[PDB]
RNA sequence: CGCGGCACAUCCACCUUGUGGUGGGUGUGGGUAGGGGAGCGUCCCUCAUUCAGCGAAGCCACCGGGUGACCGGUGGUGGA
RNA sequence: AUGCCGUGGUGUAAAGCGUGGCAGUGAGACGGCGGGGGAUAAGCUCCGUACGUCGAAAGGGAAACAGCCCAGAUCGCCGGC
RNA sequence: UAGACGGUGAGAGCCCGGUACGCGAAAACCCGGCACCUGCCUAGUAUCAAUUCCCGAGUAGCAGCGGGCCCGUGGAAUCCGCUGUGAAUCCGCCGGGACCACCCGGUAAGCCUAAAUACUCCUCGAUGACCGAUAGCGGAUUAGUACCGUGAGGGAAUGGUGAAAAGUACCCCGGGAGGGGAGUGAAAGAGUACCUGAAACCGUGUGCCUACAAUCCGUCAGAGCCUCCUUUUCCUCUCCGGAGGAGGGUGGUGAUGGCGUGCCUUUUGAAGAAUGAGCCUGCGAGUCAGGGACAUGUCGCAAGGUUAACCCGUGUGGGGUAGCCGCAGCGAAAGCGAGUCUGAAUAGGGCGACCCACACGCGCAUACGCGCGUGUGAAUAGUGGCGUGUUCUGGACCCGAA
């Protein structure tokens, strides 16, 4: 039987800790610093480039504004419908959450990437223009 | 795969079929070493503590002037190079519990119980003492008819109190509830002895 | 605690779909009369942050 | 776990101080001064194991040269003579024959003197 | 260069033909800052096992061992 | 004359390049050859050099002697050139 | 139902105090029930009417100056102060981020309110991969004492004989102190200077060397002397004994020859007459937190992965979908979407998707491969743990000013 003295970690998982500043056969007196300046006793901040105007102040700001009232959709492709529902039938928003194609509690949106060959009948929000084509050309319908 | 149920002072009445998705699982040793480590890490208390130089009593003033004395400059009497000063990077109260995921915890428990079932180390009984008052003498003799081994995990239901009291101070016997099975107490044990009500409650909680 | 990102660098750099970091180009806000339209078209749009800046810029965004 | 240092630390202190027995002053008594001297003593020993290969050769050549001049030849033309005659005896044993058996060293000079060219100053 | 020991890289052979091992060539192996790899010793806990008032630890000495940190044996002292 | 860029052959394991982790360094020194400053002084000072050594290189020679000449120390040998 | 823990002359479930488990309260206190007692209520209700009155005043609002809100005076709402000015009672008034209109929501300038939360001088019961006398509280010991300071203040050092004191009767030397002999004890190689008893440092004894030599004090070569074991005949008392010498071998010492410029730090370069170190013992410097960040080793699940607070349990066990990351990008944005922005563009460019390694074939192309089915069944992916490196915020490797 396996006992508590037969358990051991996977090879490569547990590696040894580097104990620094413990003599000349390891990382010796200065512990990897070497210097006599700032880097020997302190950290240098990332924003500081020695005194010139840094990269986050030389460059202009990215143009524009963020839309506060932006609505966001969760995206499903019509080629994913063909793989998830190879028998066709009715496809709702609840049917896509259980199949893992889409997140919960969010407005869905069918896009038209892929090849739909099944006869599905899908209710969603805001169909794409090339997704309304492939659903009816496969034999089904698409309502809001 | 099939465990016959024995009775205190008697013979085999029935049998239990162990489901193979729960008692015939291939044992992952790298997985069990992580779960057993994480339980003994959560078992710690971590009540170890020292004082730093700001927490040792006194030590506010500069003990003498910096220049002109021929002594080394010191700044405080509770610096770590002094006798009685603060500890540098000493112990502070820690918690060592880890965040082992649920699927990894349940798979190590099945892998340890599968290794005992594969070796004939699972035993099913109906109850420990056949009456209502406890007796360590009658309950010790019945476990000796099962095992000759030093470590025994008795898994019996929480409502059964006369059985639990009967095997408390037996050395090398550990008691726990069926919903508290874990990898450390099963790998420490040589023989897992279920009750017939306790084994049916473990299987029904995992289908 | 929790790491605060850098406010002034997140207004200047963003990421594409593959993970490249893009920026805009200087010498374009004012004094634009003596600059020919071959120059303002060169300074138009976005370019990828150069390889010698991508380690410090990635740590400002994180 | 607070760890006392002394059971570990005294291990290298006892061995440095045993290697320094027979030193005079603080160099056999004090660990810090015994250890500075063990650094020099093992560098000196390394340096001298590679030097005594040349020191013993310098002793042997001096004794081959002394024994050859008794037999009216120099060391110079003796080494030319034994290379010319195909005598591959080394200088360790050629300075050992010169002491324990002087008659056999005279028999080696006559082999070296015969194989030597007729005019050694003439070009090859 | 000769004779003998070690180590690393690479190549050629095989044994579950790289998780590796064995064998045979050739090459390489000064080193500060610094980078990478692999280990020794002290202490505490868990499981397993084994010693100990017929003498544990700690200490002292002598004799030995390992490529290094270091180790082992035997004896004296000692008392868990 | 050299040097530089391209290309075709031939040679050469530990070259080159791309992208990540972790650096250290950013006080140099003398010697050869080319030049500036200085008085064509300096163990002077400032540059050039797929130049060298020291830095960070032990061993042999230069009496001694970081930088010059020879030579790059895995360990052992009371061998040889 | 007791194998908790401690004691007892050495590791005790059965020797002791206890433990599991049970039993117990004059009185005081606390909690609750039932009474006394104390209060409260027994006239409104319903319909219709719009005629009136009321619905918290030096208040709201407005302005000036300030405070605070993510919001540093800004286009600055909502909230608070001080100064001036100063309403209205429902068709009223206030809020919905300047403001106006419509609409929705709510009734300021009166009061009270449990539980969920924070804390521990103190009491009781437990616990530790916490400390074990330079540690742990400054304080195991006169401890906030002794001592220092006019004062506010600062602030030490100091534990262990043995199982039992059986703490050495008596005799000797000595003024005593201290010892010697006796005696006690398992042991004074435990004697109130007391468990073990390390190093520095200080003596005594003994082996070898050293008073004509210039020594970073060692190292290699090397004679002799001393010591203790062994090979060959001899003292053959021969089992002896090793008795002395010859040979070898350990251990100690070192006449004499050669070579040889301390360690650290810091420097172009230090034996340096640059710095630090009298010596020994003990202590004295990359740690910890966090579903942080980037990168990796490794494990689980996998187009998914995973819970947080919380809930239930004797625990490390079981629940818990809120959330987070992956799942489609492009654009200032509206937006559109395998594309999309710019543009007059069916122009080019940016960013983002996009397999020919391949069987049949389709107009086929010298055989080549453009396009699409069935795959020939192409080669990929994330996310949660735990290691490790760097890193962010904290004293952040440690010590040090004026
Ligand atoms: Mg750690
Ligand atoms: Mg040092
Ligand atoms: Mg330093
Ligand atoms: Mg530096
Ligand atoms: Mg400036
Ligand atoms: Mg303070
Ligand atoms: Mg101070
Ligand atoms: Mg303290
Ligand atoms: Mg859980
Ligand atoms: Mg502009
Ligand atoms: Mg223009
Ligand atoms: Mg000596
Ligand atoms: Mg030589
Ligand atoms: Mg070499
Ligand atoms: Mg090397
Ligand atoms: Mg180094
Ligand atoms: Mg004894
Ligand atoms: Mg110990
Ligand atoms: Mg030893
Ligand atoms: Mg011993
Ligand atoms: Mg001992
Ligand atoms: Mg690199
Ligand atoms: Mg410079
Ligand atoms: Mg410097
Ligand atoms: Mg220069
Ligand atoms: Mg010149
Ligand atoms: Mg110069
Ligand atoms: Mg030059
Ligand atoms: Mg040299
Ligand atoms: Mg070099
Ligand atoms: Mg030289
Ligand atoms: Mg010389
Ligand atoms: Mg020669
Ligand atoms: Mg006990
Ligand atoms: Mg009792
Ligand atoms: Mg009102
Ligand atoms: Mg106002
Ligand atoms: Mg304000
Ligand atoms: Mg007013
Ligand atoms: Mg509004
Ligand atoms: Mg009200
Ligand atoms: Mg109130
Ligand atoms: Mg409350
Ligand atoms: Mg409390
Ligand atoms: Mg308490
Ligand atoms: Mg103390
Ligand atoms: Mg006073
Ligand atoms: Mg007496
Ligand atoms: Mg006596
Ligand atoms: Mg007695
Ligand atoms: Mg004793
Ligand atoms: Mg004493
Ligand atoms: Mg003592
Ligand atoms: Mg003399
Ligand atoms: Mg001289
Ligand atoms: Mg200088
Ligand atoms: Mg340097
Ligand atoms: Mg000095
Ligand atoms: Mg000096
Ligand atoms: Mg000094
Ligand atoms: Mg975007
Ligand atoms: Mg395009
Ligand atoms: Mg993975």
């Amino acid at each position: 039987t396996l006992k508590l003295h037969d358990l051991r970690p996977a090879r490569g998982s547990k590696i040894a800790r580097t104990r620094v500043g413990r003599g000349d056969g390891s990382k010796g007196k200065t512990a990897g610093r070497g210097t006599k300046g700032t880097r020997a006793r302190k950290q240098v901040p990332v924003t500081f480039e020695g005194g010139q105007m840094p990269i986050h102040m030389r460059l202009p700001k990215l143009k524009g504004f963020r839309n506060r009232f932006r609505t966001e959709y969760e995206i499903v492709n019509v080629g994913d419908i063909n793989r998830l529902f190879p028998q066709g039938g009715a496809v709702g928003v609840d049917d896509l959450v259980a199949k893992g194609a889409v997140r919960k509690n969010a407005l869905v949106k069918v896009l038209g990437d892929g090849k739909l060959t099944a006869k599905v009948d899908v209710s969603a929000h805001k169909f794409s223009g090339s997704a309304r084509a492939k659903i009816t050309a496969a034999g089904g319908s698409a309502t809001e | 795969l099939k465990i016959d149920v024995k009775t205190p002072a008697g013979k085999v009445d029935g049998a239990i079929e162990l489901p193979a998705e729960l008692f015939d699982v291939p044992a992952n040793i790298a997985l069990m070493h992580q779960v057993v480590t994480a339980q003994r890490a959560a078992a710690r208390q971590g009540t170890h503590s020292t004082k730093t130089r700001g927490e040792v009593s006194g030590g506010g003033r500069k003990p003498y002037r910096q220049k002109g004395t021929g002594r080394a400059r010191q700044g405080s009497t509770r610096a770590p190079q002094f006798t009685g000063g603060g500890v540098v990077h000493g112990p502070k109260p820690r918690d060592y519990s880890q965040r082992t995921p649920k699927k990894m915890i349940a798979a190590a428990l099945r892998g340890a119980l599968s290794d005992r079932a594969r070796n004939g180390r699972i035993h099913a009984i109906t109850e420990l003492v056949e009456g209502q008052n406890p007796s360590t003498k009658s309950a010790r003799a019945f476990l000796a008819s099962l095992t000759e081994r030093k470590q025994v995990l008795v898994v019996i239901g929480r409502s059964d109190e006369a059985g639990a009291k009967s095997v408390r101070n037996l050395p090398g016997v550990h008691i726990l509830a069926p919903d508290q099975l874990n990898t450390y107490d099963v790998l420490r044990a040589d023989d897992v002895v279920f009750s017939v009500e306790a084994l049916n409650a473990y299987i029904a909680a995992n289908t | 605690p929790k790491a605060k990102t850098h406010s002034g660098a997140s207004k200047r750099f963003r990421r594409t779909g593959t993970g490249k970091i893009v920026r805009q180009k200087a010498n374009r806000r004012h004094l634009l009369e003596h600059k020919p339209s071959t120059r303002t078209r060169r300074l138009d749009g976005r370019t990828v942050v150069a390889a010698n800046d991508t380690k410090r810029v990635t740590s400002l965004l994180n | 776990a607070r760890v006392k240092r002394a059971v570990n630390a005294h291990k290298k202190r006892r061995s440095i101080l045993k290697a320094s027995r027979g030193y005079r002053g603080q160099r056999s008594r004090l660990y810090r001064k015994a250890k500075e001297q063990q650094l020099h003593s093992l560098n000196y020993a390394y340096r001298d194991r590679r030097a005594r290969k040349g020191e013993f050769r310098k002793l042997w050549i001096a004794r081959i040269n002394a024994a050859a001049r008794l037999n009216d030849i120099t060391y110079n033309r003796l080494i030319q003579g034994l290379k010319a005659a195909g005598v591959e005896v080394d200088r360790k044993n050629l300075a050992d024959i010169a002491i324990s058996d002087p008659a056999a060293f005279t028999a080696l000079v006559d082999v070296a003197r015969a194989a030597l060219p007729e005019d050694v100053n003439a070009p090859s």
